RNA sequence: AAUUAUUAUUAUAAAUAUUAUUUUAAAAAUAUAAAAAUAAAUUAUAAC
């Protein structure tokens, strides 16, 4: 008897007679609560052997004591936002104020030198996204310094894009604020605090887009490209023009098919085939509007179709290379492409795609379909499946439930 | 137990075999050319073409 | 002793000059030429609050500790000895294909402390362990009833799980995308 | 880290990292006599114990340590130093009006005038390496430091202030009178040399406007 | 409901019906009437909470 | 054509380009002021909106310039203690003296008036 | 397909007299028998919403009617 | 191919803690104290708690689908008994909210919006602010530009994050008065008799040094409270 | 998981000419266990025996009343009072077989009737 | 009806009676919508 | 040893396996159902299907198996 | 019975509800349990 100690919580055999226990479940070790009597704190509510007291009170001054503003504040704080054409007219000339201190990558051979660190700006980048709400990763801005050929083009396309904001003013704003001040009606949504809707993309919604394609630039020179395809698709909502919707949409198309979404592919190159012919089909962008959707078919393996668009380009645009390539490209996998063309076998090339299964893939013996499967984002245990009847799921065993007798079996209802 | 187990003793444990192959040994994998996810080489998808060809 | 009343102000040094409390400044031995001359002690801890943290910032890792992994840590450590040296694209291959769920634990923690770091400006692919420790967490207890009336407590261990992702740009990989032969006869069928 | 910073860091541990008296002493300890006399401060019965301690800072024998050497990094941090020991609040009513702050922020500015002759006497030997390294747009604050700390610009520190800050000011007017004749520095990338008109033309500004002040 | 009587129970009735250490005890023949302050203010002064 | 538009549907609702422009650049600026007077003391740092009427500052108002106590008595020493529960009696006179404090701890016990939502997963319904 | 309500009027009794021989003699009478203790229902988390064991299981509600009708007898039976 | 494991010695018999004696750490008052994570040691870029509630899913089924965990819904022991707190929960109970204390109030009140005060010591030893608000059941003031912080606005998803900048209640037991004359320290006590034809014949707040007095003006009630449809006026309230 | 039992996927090989699986698809089961299972798009309209279905409507049709839903629910409360975790309280629980869910899959509906 | 507040303090809500009042007329209320 | 290359496995799919030998010869009939080859597992040439252990051209004897002529890979 | 544990707690009433918890791809000892011989149910058997 008695071989330990006195507590409950101690760690040698006991006995009845002279350490009489009361039969305490699950409670807190010595050290705190670990993360199994804690499974009950935030469902049961307190821990499950029901003499601890559920001091709930430091969470309530987390969120409620926080979120409280009485009625007669609630209407009036709205109305003491800032004006964020300020700080993306502060945060851009900060965010440049240390762009401009960034050390120039090093150059030395026989060893790839290290990215300059990112602490400096990334505090005012934080500020200037988060009022555009397009979030973007500090390697590309990263990067971007880094690289030889876009050190230079990023941060001047942002001392002048800074230039074409504290000149102009943020149309992107107005835009939501002439919804607020068209369709006649004496209330503009304020006096517009944005200098001193109807337009096309504006200086700005143009030169900011500009820099986004410039921040996206340091990405694919590092190769992350589903993050580009965030920055770019996310410019999306700045061309309200045909004429740079197509441009942006074919830049979109050019980051898809790295990023390994064939799909998208099509779509951002489907529209650069209807926005992009309005100019001189002598300069290398004539052609590009047709090929991005015809390539995005070469890399999609559906030949057949793409044998048509590359066949349409032909016929509008007189003579792009590589638009003329693609026709001759189309040579090479032939046979190989119509004789073997079999409707299921894609053989996944790019990293893209072998990088997000990786990531957001199943797995083995755990995120598989035997673990938890999850059904209206409820993590359900693997037996309840709502999916599947097969052996083990609890559905095997259901019943009639004294019902109309549904089942011609006689061991298995 | 007739004693306590000093630390290089218990460490003993780990020189042998059914130790380092229990523990301490890294699958050979790949990705799978449709599949895409990582796969040891003979386990299948469930994918109809990750089932009726076996990558 | 309570620092709210046994020490009111940390910037100050209370003393007594003529049977006066007095309250000075407080300074540091701060270094020299081979002198020692004190300056300000609020005035020196600005400077290692900040010129540390911005040492540290500017360093391409990604340090990230998960407290409170529910799985013992003498368990969890000798499936933390694999990782170790392996680059993050063969971590979170060879955790996934793993049956043990210390593996499943570090997965986890090996995706928070991945997207963690983009947001910090790192690469997702040259990102290479570097430090991955195991310390052990706080403990539950389950009452376990045995014979004869006697019992004894099942204690339920936790685990930390202190990780560092480092960055090398030479680091170059073995070849994974290597399909098998027998595989290659999907010439059949296209 | 025992010994503190060996040659970059500010903190180090003197005087006021004890000696603690009560636990197994880790190193050193080549022989057993070493219990009751150490002898420790002897050079070679130092080495062996002062090596093993607090890690001699170097992340984990392989990890990334950090890049403090660099021009890239001492500038920029002796920005923040002043930027924070003396807020601009200092700055304006010293460098606007003449007349006397008051007896604390007059305190304020000289517990801040020892803070630079601090990061200086600990990082002075590096400013001197990445000197040949460094870039005009970090031998440009150098000036615009000293500003901050109300000192006029112009071994002991003394000698080797003034001839880097000789050094420094010939291959600033060399990098200016590098512009004024300035090669292609990017045909590529950026061959239209636009924010370049600008910012380098308020550096040869703001360059000579130090220059009356020191 | 515990049933045993408590003895402060009254003295503290015994004061919010009349106060007990000053004022004099009600007559019994009113004590005990439905003219008794707290039974009269219970016939013209009902107090329910119909919810 | 009419026919191939028809497919942009089918092209479209796949369009992911549409989950940003929520915001825009400027996710709201100060809306224009509500009322004409606001009834909270202003945030510091926040200047107070054009036109709108803050409340005064009732500054006190400017000043103009027998028996003190006999110390033949120590009875200043409460002679009811501050620990007592008070009788809740804000009229001046006690209210009920314990009789009512018992039926306002009902009200302590309980729940008070002002009382908004607990946070504890105990909740009364 | 069978169903017991419309089987019900072959045989007159009721809707709620059938129901109750196809299931638990607790769910409908007043026998001993104890549910499951996560089907008790909760209180109102600051996130979740109540319950109560009426209405997540309308169905399995004692038919205390029911019971008076078949297994208690009245004291207006016997006067 | 196989890895090393190299068995840690601190899984054999983990040293033990350093307890403080008095609560003292011994020599804080020696040794500069920065950021926690620097000098320290453990430096990570972010901690991130499983135990919490947000990490509830990363948690629950991390565990294996074998170890059942009984008591999900119901506890063993009666929990509808009235308990205590742990030891050092109270210690941090106390603290929050000492005012629940019997008169913890100051035994006279000499603080009201509007008075000319200046702190003494603490943060910011020597400003000048005139109160404009005061909680009296806490001996604390709100003064202009004293002790100001950003009250932080979490909002639902209708307002953004919002920050307010806004000065904090600061305790009176470290400020003092700035008399309309001396501008220096003085002490204020309600002063009962006349001296120069005093309404009450009785000054309101005798300043030591000066001698010039100070009122003591009434808190305000409200004057736009009222319903029409509820509120008797005060005729019906008049009609004896 | 539960058990490291590896899970092998039998099947019945010649599935083109069979006559009630013609054209079904199995790599992800149906979106409720008791709907027809996923087909091969090329086969929209296939038509199946008219037997396998009259023991499928009279059998998917015992979980669209609201006792199964009071059966579904239910067995929640089994589970995690036999310690089963994961398991989300029976409050909140999504029933299985609603009545304008259903509408989606009565889109194929136009057979016979 | 018993609970908890955020300290954790037993709380209670007086007691009270439910009575099924069984009237002649349906009577509702025309919640304003 | 400040630090190694990282402890990533090379690619020892293409070497032999004392675990995939048992697979070369393996009658697999029900495994496929319509994309049946001649031999799946067996590389033809190689020595146990292991393409980095190549054989083929160079002089072995063996006058009653056939052998194909050297390729690159 | 310390329990969500060897368990129909049965004073009473009863008779066609499929009325809803039991992992694992090896080998020995053991443990339960098992065709044949020195008119019955038995053996021993430390045999498949």
């Amino acid at each position: 008897y008695q071989r330990g100690s006195w507590a409950p919580g101690s760690k040698h055999q006991k006995h009845m007679s002279l350490n009489p226990t009361m039969y305490l479940y699950r409670f807190a070790g010595p050290h705190g609560p670990g993360p199994y009597v804690m499974k009950y704190w935030w469902t049961l509510g307190c821990f499950p052997t029901g003499i601890e007291r559920p001091f709930r009170l430091p969470e309530f001054l987390a969120s409620y004591q926080q979120q409280h503003v009485p009625i007669e504040v609630e209407e009036w704080l709205q109305c003491f936002v800032k004006n964020p054409y300020e700080e993306l007219k502060d945060a851009t000339s900060s965010l440049l104020k240390c762009l401009e201190e960034v050390p120039i990558r090093e150059n030395t051979r026989g060893y790839r030198s290290i990215e300059s660190g990112v602490s400096s700006f990334a505090a005012p980048l934080a500020q200037f996204e988060r009022q555009l709400n397009v979030r973007v990763p500090s390697l590309a801005v990263r990067a971007a310094l880094g690289s030889p050929a876009l050190r230079e083009r990023l941060k001047d396309d942002l001392f002048e894009y800074n230039e074409s904001l504290s000149a102009c003013g943020s149309t992107p704003h107005r835009r939501l604020a002439r919804l607020a001040f068209d369709e006649p009606l004496t209330l503009p949504g304020g006096i517009n605090n944005s200098d001193d809707p109807n337009p096309s993309t504006s200086d700005d919604e143009k030169k900011l887009i500009r820099l986004l394609t410039t921040f996206s630039e340091g990405c694919t020179l590092k190769e992350d490209y589903e993050s580009a395809f965030s920055l770019l698709s996310s410019s999306l909502g700045f061309s309200h023009d045909d004429n740079t919707d197509g441009v942006v949409h074919s830049n979109a198309s050019a980051a898809a098919i790295l990023g390994g979404l064939y799909k998208e592919a099509e779509f951002h190159g489907r529209q650069a085939a209807l926005l992009e012919p309005q100019a001189m089909s002598s300069r290398k962008s004539g052609g590009r509007g047709y090929v991005l959707w015809a390539t995005a078919t070469a890399y999609q393996e559906d030949f057949d179709r793409a044998s048509r668009i590359v066949e349409k380009g032909l016929e509008v645009f007189p003579d792009n290379a590589d638009l003329k390539s693609i026709q001759e490209k189309l040579a090479g996998a032939v046979p190989a492409a119509s004789s073997a063309s079999p409707l299921c076998t894609r053989m996944v090339r790019s990293k893209g795609q072998q990088a997000r299964a990786l990531l957001h893939g199943s797995g083995r013996s755990f995120d598989n379909e035997f673990d938890w499967v999850v059904f209206k984002n409820k993590l359900y245990p693997s037996k309840m499946n709502p999916s599947s009847n097969e052996m083990g799921s609890v559905f095997r065993r259901v019943g009639d439930f004294g019902g109309h007798i549904s089942t011609s079996r006689s061991l298995e209802p | 137990p007739k004693r306590k187990k000093n630390p290089m003793q218990l460490r003993r444990k780990t020189y042998g075999l059914h130790f380092k192959e229990r523990y301490l040994k890294l699958e050979e994998w790949y990705f799978c050319p449709l599949c895409a996810e990582p796969k040891k080489q003979g386990e299948w998808c469930r994918r109809e073409d990750c089932r009726q060809i076996k990558p | 002793w309570l620092t709210k009343s046994n020490l009111p102000d940390v910037n100050r040094w209370e003393k007594v000059v003529n049977s006066q409390r007095v309250t000075e400044d407080r300074w540091a031995l701060v270094e020299e030429d081979g002198v020692m001359y004190q300056v300000n002690w609020k005035m020196y801890c600005e400077r290692l609050e900040t010129e540390l943290q911005k040492a540290q910032d500017q360093l391409p890792q990604y340090s990230f500790m998960m407290k409170a992994v529910p799985s013992a840590w003498k368990k969890l450590d000798i499936e933390l000895s694999v990782l170790r040296g392996l680059s993050v694209r063969e971590a979170m291959a060879q955790c996934k294909l793993s049956p043990r769920k210390g593996h499943m634990a570090v997965f986890r923690a090996l995706e928070v402390a991945q997207q963690g770091a983009e947001g910090k400006g790192l690469d997702k692919e040259h990102l290479r362990i570097a430090y991955i420790t195991c310390m052990p967490g706080p403990t539950d207890k389950q009452v376990d009833i045995r014979s004869r009336g006697y019992y004894a407590w099942k204690t339920k261990k936790s685990s930390h799980l202190l990780l560092t992702l480092a960055e090398d740009p030479e680091m170059v990989l073995p070849d994974r995308t290597a399909i098998p032969y027998a595989s290659l006869m999907t010439m059949k069928r296209a | 880290c025992i010994s503190g910073g060996g040659r970059g860091d500010l903190f180090t541990r003197h005087a006021s990292a004890f000696k603690p008296p009560a636990f197994g002493v880790l190193r050193g300890l080549t022989h057993s006599s070493q219990t009751t006399h150490p002898q420790t401060g002897q050079l070679r019965a130092r080495k062996l114990i002062q090596h093993a301690m607090h890690d001699r800072t170097l992340s984990g024998s392989g990890h990334h340590r950090t890049a403090v050497a660099t021009w890239s990094y001492l500038l920029p941090s002796l920005r923040q130093n002043v930027e924070q020991a003396v807020p601009d609040t200092l700055y304006e009513k010293l460098l606007t009006d003449e007349v006397p702050l008051t007896p604390a922020e007059s305190r304020q500015l000289a517990d801040a005038h020892r803070l630079l002759r601090f990061e200086l006497q600990k990082r002075i030997g590096l400013l001197e390496d990445s000197l040949a390294d460094a870039a005009l747009p970090y031998l440009l604050q150098w000036p615009a430091l000293f500003q901050r700390a109300w000192l006029r610009l112009p071994g002991a520190l003394v000698p080797r202030l003034a001839q880097l800050t000789r050094h420094v000011i010939r291959c600033v007017e060399e990098d200016l009178g590098r512009l004024e004749h300035g090669s292609e520095p990017r045909e590529d990338g950026a061959p239209r040399s636009r924010r370049q008109v600008t910012l380098e033309a308020a550096w040869r500004a703001q360059w000579a406007s130090l220059l009356s002040w020191h | 409901w515990n049933p045993i009587a408590g003895k402060i129970g009254l003295v503290n009735r015994k004061a919010e019906e009349w106060g007990w250490p000053h004022q004099r005890p009600p007559p019994t023949g009113l004590r005990r009437s439905p003219e008794y302050f707290p039974f009269f203010f219970s016939r013209y002064f009902p107090d329910v909470e119909v919810r | 054509e009419l026919f191939a538009q028809r497919a942009q549907r089918q092209y479209g609702h796949g369009v992911l380009r549409h989950i940003r422009g929520v915001a825009g650049p400027l996710p709201d600026g100060p809306a224009p002021p509500p009322e004409v007077y606001m009834p909270f003391r202003p945030f510091v740092g926040m200047p107070v909106p054009p036109g709108v009427r803050t409340p005064p500052e009732p500054t006190l108002g400017k000043v103009l310039d027998s028996s003190s106590t006999p110390a033949s008595r120590d009875a200043a020493w409460y002679e009811i203690p501050t620990q007592f529960h008070t009788h809740t009696y804000a009229d001046g006179t006690p209210q009920s003296r314990s009789a009512s404090l018992a039926k306002a701890t009902k009200y302590i016990h309980g729940m008070p008036h002002n009382m908004g939502q607990l946070y504890s997963y105990h909740r009364p319904y | 397909r069978f169903n017991l309500d419309e089987a019900a009027a072959e045989l007159q009794l009721d809707e709620a007299y059938v129901a109750s021989l196809y299931k638990p003699l607790h769910y409908t009478y007043s026998m001993k028998g104890q549910r499951y203790p996560a089907e008790q229902g909760r209180t109102s988390r600051p996130g979740s919403l109540a319950a109560s064991r009426d209405r997540m299981f309308p169905l399995y509600r004692r038919n205390y009617k029911l019971n008076r009708e078949l297994r208690v007898l009245d004291h207006r039976r016997i006067s | 191919m196989y890895a090393r494991y190299r068995t840690r010695s601190r899984f054999y018999k983990r040293p033990e803690k350093m307890l403080k004696a008095y609560n003292v750490s011994p020599n804080l008052l020696r040794l500069p104290k920065v950021k926690p994570g620097l000098l320290k040691g453990i430096y990570t870029d972010e901690k991130i708690d499983l135990r919490d509630r947000e990490r509830l899913e990363l948690v629950e089924s991390i565990r294996h689908p074998k170890e059942r965990d009984f008591y999900q819904d119901h506890t063993y022991h009666n929990q509808w008994i009235a308990r205590d707190l742990e030891s050092h929960q109270k210690i941090q109970i106390a603290g929050r909210y000492p005012y629940f204390s019997p008169d913890y109030e100051i035994k006279p009140w000499i603080w009201y919006p509007g008075d000319t005060v200046e702190v003494v010591s603490g943060e910011g030893a020597g400003q000048r602010g005139a109160i404009i608000a005061v909680v009296k059941y806490k001996n604390e003031i709100l003064v202009q530009n004293v002790n100001v912080q950003d009250v932080v606005i979490p909002a639902s998803e209708t307002r953004p994050e919002q920050v307010v900048q806004r000065e904090h209640p600061i305790s009176v037991l470290r400020v003092r008065h700035v008399d309309p004359s001396t501008n220096q320290l003085c002490h204020l006590e309600i002063v009962k008799v006349r001296n120069k034809e005093t309404g009450e014949l009785e000054e309101r707040r005798i300043s030591l040094e000066s001698g010039a007095l100070l009122p003591i003006p009434a808190p305000e009630e409200t004057v736009e409270a009222g319903d029409p449809l509820k509120d008797t006026a005060i005729q019906d309230a008049d009609e004896e | 998981r539960s058990d490291n039992v590896a899970m092998y996927f039998v099947e019945y090989k010649n599935r083109d000419m069979s006559d009630n699986h013609k054209g079904e698809d199995y790599t992800a089961g149906p979106e409720r266990f008791f709907l027809p299972p996923r087909i091969i798009e090329t086969e929209k309209g296939i038509q199946r025996p008219p037997h396998m279905q009259m023991a499928f409507d009279r059998w998917a049709s015992k979980f669209k009343t609201e006792e199964f839903h009071h059966w579904w629910r239910l067995r929640h409360a089994k589970l995690r009072y036999w310690g089963v975790r994961n398991v989300p309280h029976p409050s909140d629980v999504d029933p299985l077989w609603t009545e304008k869910e259903e509408e989606e899959w009565h889109n194929e509906m136009l057979a016979n009737t | 009806r018993r609970f908890k507040n955020e300290v954790g303090e037993i709380k209670s809500l007086p007691d009270y009676k439910v009575a099924v009042v069984e009237l002649d007329s349906p009577v509702s209320i025309v919640f304003k919508q | 040893v400040v630090q190694r290359p990282v402890r990533d496995p090379p690619q020892t799919l293409y070497n032999v396996n004392p675990i995939r030998a048992r697979f070369v010869y393996r009658r697999d009939k029900a495994l496929f159902d319509k994309y049946h080859v001649t031999a799946r597992n067996l590389a033809p040439g190689f020595s146990q299907g292991a393409l980095n252990s190549d054989l083929r051209a160079l002089g072995f004897y063996t006058p009653d198996h056939p052998q194909v002529p050297y390729t690159p890979l």
